[PDB]
């Protein structure tokens, strides 16, 4: 997996 | 099955040490990886396995301090890592001018957060510079950007801004009225909160919105009882066994925290099914290397390891500290922060 | 030009064109934390990137260097910013950059920096002609890609391209009526064009949704849309809705329908309706049906809801 940036 | 606590402690320990070249895409977000690991160890009450002093110096070496002429105030805060090549300086000497060196809102957030977790008192943090940098990031619509040079803007950064103001115990870092407006406008017809007005409501943005309001202590003031009931409904409908971030989407371990924490803030997490949630989270536990993955039989990472643990924490897992659902640190750390704020007020 | 995997690739430290530049290394101090190990090539490209970046060199060689830095790590937001600075300084062909970013996004559709870059380009060109089709392609690899929908809404709003979206929505809903992103898009289009205050439109929409519900009764998205477009006008203000739903209960039942009914009844109690005490029981009866057999996983929630209706109308 989860690219939160 | 059961919670392999020691395995997870080693997992976080390794993260603080070295990462495979396959994490290169996290270079500019290394400070958040440090946060996942540090806060993760804190949550497992194992911060003793690391050298707090070394790490604190590293963190301070990431602070973008104002230069002699203080002409870069709008760019102060923290860097995600040393990727720009600026000479190691643990917030000792003044700022060394650089055309592209600026802070990143998510790094200023996780940075301060890490410092508090490690016991530092933030005395070496140029609070005013950070707040000045924060203000500069807010847009006309109330939301925030991550960096002064420009970036996308949404609820994620509104939450970061809120956490920063809260930890520095000074809300001059934002125009709270505009921020609240942005948060309200993000509510969807289905009653969840989206990244921005008109967008699809999402568990991640709902957490950011609700948590931000709670941090400002204005949840009750911003949403009516009828509104809060609708939001609660949307949130609790996210549980399938574990939690998903949007209707008709597969569950993902990290949502056990994103949504779970929101439910906790809305005081109804107690009405969710603990067993199915716990079972799902554990099914994504890597019994060999430790940590958790988003899905079962999937590779683990720092983010899911941390959020899976916080998810378990929400249900008071045997062996895991209570997590502060709005600040995303252990209650123990949130308490130490309360003391810090009191001590300042003298 | 010279690809990173080309047999004839040469480290920047070994390139004549770069002899005049001293590479700038990255240093995490005495005790590195969360350090990522880098290959010779990787560190080489970035050691030179830091050098060029540090001197704010707006050169053509710097521009080419960003291509490599981006291939090594498209998540480095600073690299993209600098590349944009260069695009302007060197007055590069933005139409060419559009092809570049189009390829990049296809390979990394979940990267925040690449979508931001494309949005900036489109703003610069004031040209949205490629957008809707591009997004439709990306949405083909993942119909729920949040970045894609976010970009799509920005384009449509910024350049007022509403004319065909409602049709696009109808098409996608046929492909997968369970795609919550599409239902959101539908509400996006309508509320930004005709609005729902036009009773003709409201009826068309409520009718449309009931049709979709009849095709797949168990779909939270459809039910959320239905309740969404009516909850503020007042669910109880629609007498024929209550009955049309009660008629579905037999066959097309689902926890979503039961919940809707409970919400209708609650709206009634909220508006001092006729048979207050009787309605409240109709609700409670349903809350329990949800807790005991329809939506068991939320058993405690529903019971909590019931107790709330109890102490609120008695
Ligand atoms: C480091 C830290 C604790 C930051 C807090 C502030 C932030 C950045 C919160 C982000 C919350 C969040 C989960 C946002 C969604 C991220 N995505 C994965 C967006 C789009 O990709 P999709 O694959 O469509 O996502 P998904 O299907 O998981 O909803
Ligand atoms: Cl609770
Ligand atoms: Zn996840």
């Amino acid at each position: 997996f989860c690219a939160i940036l | 099955l059961d919670f392999l606590r020691d395995r997870h402690v080693r997992f976080f320990q390794r993260c603080l040490q070295v990462l495979p070249e396959r994490y290169s895409s996290l270079e500019t977000s290394r400070l958040t990886i440090a946060f996942f690991a540090l806060s993760g160890l804190d949550m497992l009450d194992s911060l003793d396995v690391v050298n707090k002093d070394d790490i604190i110096e590293w963190i301070y070496s990431l602070q973008v301090l104002p230069t002699e002429d203080r002409s870069n105030l709008d760019r102060c805060g923290f860097r995600g890592s040393s990727y720009l090549g600026i000479p190691f300086n643990p917030s000792k000497n003044p700022g060394t001018a650089h055309p592209y060196d600026s802070g990143h809102i998510a790094m200023t957030y996780t940075g301060l957060s890490c410092l508090i977790i490690l016991g530092d008192d933030l005395s070496r943090v140029d609070k005013e510079a950070c707040l000045a940098g924060l203000r500069a990031l807010q847009l006309e619509d109330g939301s925030f950007c991550a960096v002064p040079e420009g970036s996308e803007n949404d609820m994620r950064f509104v939450y970061c801004a809120s956490c920063i103001c809260y930890m520095l115990n000074n809300w001059s870092g934002m125009d709270m009225k505009k921020a609240i407006s942005y948060i309200r406008r993000s509510m969807s017809y289905d009653n969840g909160l989206a990244q921005g007005a008109g967008l699809e409501s999402h568990g991640g943005s709902t957490f950011c919105g609700i948590a931000s309001l709670c941090l400002m202590g204005k949840l009750e003031e911003v949403f009516s009882e009828k509104e809060l009931n609708r939001i609660k409904r949307w949130c609790i409908m996210r549980q399938q066994n574990g939690y998903h971030g949007r209707p008709n989407k597969p569950v993902d371990t990290c949502y056990s925290f994103w949504v779970g924490a929101t439910l906790k803030l809305l005081k109804i997490f107690q009405y969710t099914n603990f067993e199915k949630n716990r079972n799902y989270i554990l099914s994504t536990q890597d019994r060999l290397v430790g940590g958790f993955a988003k899905w079962p039989d999937s590779h683990p990472d720092a983010l899911h390891a941390y959020f899976g643990i916080c998810g378990l924490s929400l249900m008071e897992e045997s062996g895991i500290c209570k997590v502060h659902p709005a600040l995303n640190v252990s209650t123990r750390t949130s308490e130490r922060l309360r003391d810090l704020h009191q001590s300042w007020k003298t | 030009f010279l690809s990173l995997d080309s047999p004839t690739y040469v480290l920047y430290r070994d390139r004549a064109e770069w002899a005049d530049i001293d590479p700038v290394p990255q240093n995490d101090g005495p005790s590195p934390v969360v350090q990522i190990i880098y290959s010779e090539k990787f560190r080489d490209v970035y050691d030179y990137f830091r050098a060029v970046l540090q001197r704010d060199e707006r050169s053509e060689r710097a521009f080419k260097l960003t291509r490599d830095a981006i291939e090594l790590n498209a998540a480095n937001y600073t690299v993209w910013h600098f590349r944009r600075v260069l695009l302007r300084s060197l007055q590069k062909d933005l139409q060419e950059e559009m092809n570049y970013i189009i390829a990049i996004i296809e390979e990394q559709p979940k990267n925040y920096q690449v979508w931001h870059h494309r949005r900036v380009l489109v703003e610069w060109l004031k040209d949205p002609s490629q957008e809707l089709e591009f997004i439709a392609d990306i949405l083909n690899q993942d119909a729920k890609n949040y970045h894609a929908w976010q970009h799509r809404q920005w384009v449509i709003q910024e350049f007022r391209l509403w004319d065909n979206e409602l049709q696009y929505v109808d098409q996608l809903l046929k492909e997968d009526v369970r795609n919550n992103s599409v239902w959101n898009q539908r509400h996006f289009v309508i509320s930004n064009t005709t609005g729902y205050s036009d009773r003709a439109v409201l009826e068309r929409e409520v009718q449309y949704t009931l049709e979709m519900i009849k095709l797949v009764p168990h779909n939270e998205s459809a039910w959320n849309y239905l309740k969404g477009i009516l909850q503020d006008r007042g669910l109880s203000r629609y007498p024929n809705l209550l009955n049309q739903l009660l008629d579905l209960q037999p066959s097309h039942s689902s926890p979503y329908l039961i919940a809707f009914l409970v919400d209708i009844y609650e709206d009634m109690l909220e508006n001092q309706c006729d048979n207050k005490e009787d309605i409240l029981n109709k609700a409670l009866e349903l809350c329990e049906i949800l807790a005991k057999e329809k939506d068991t996983i939320r058993k405690e929630y529903w019971r909590y809801i019931g107790r709330s209706l109890q102490s609120k109308h008695s």
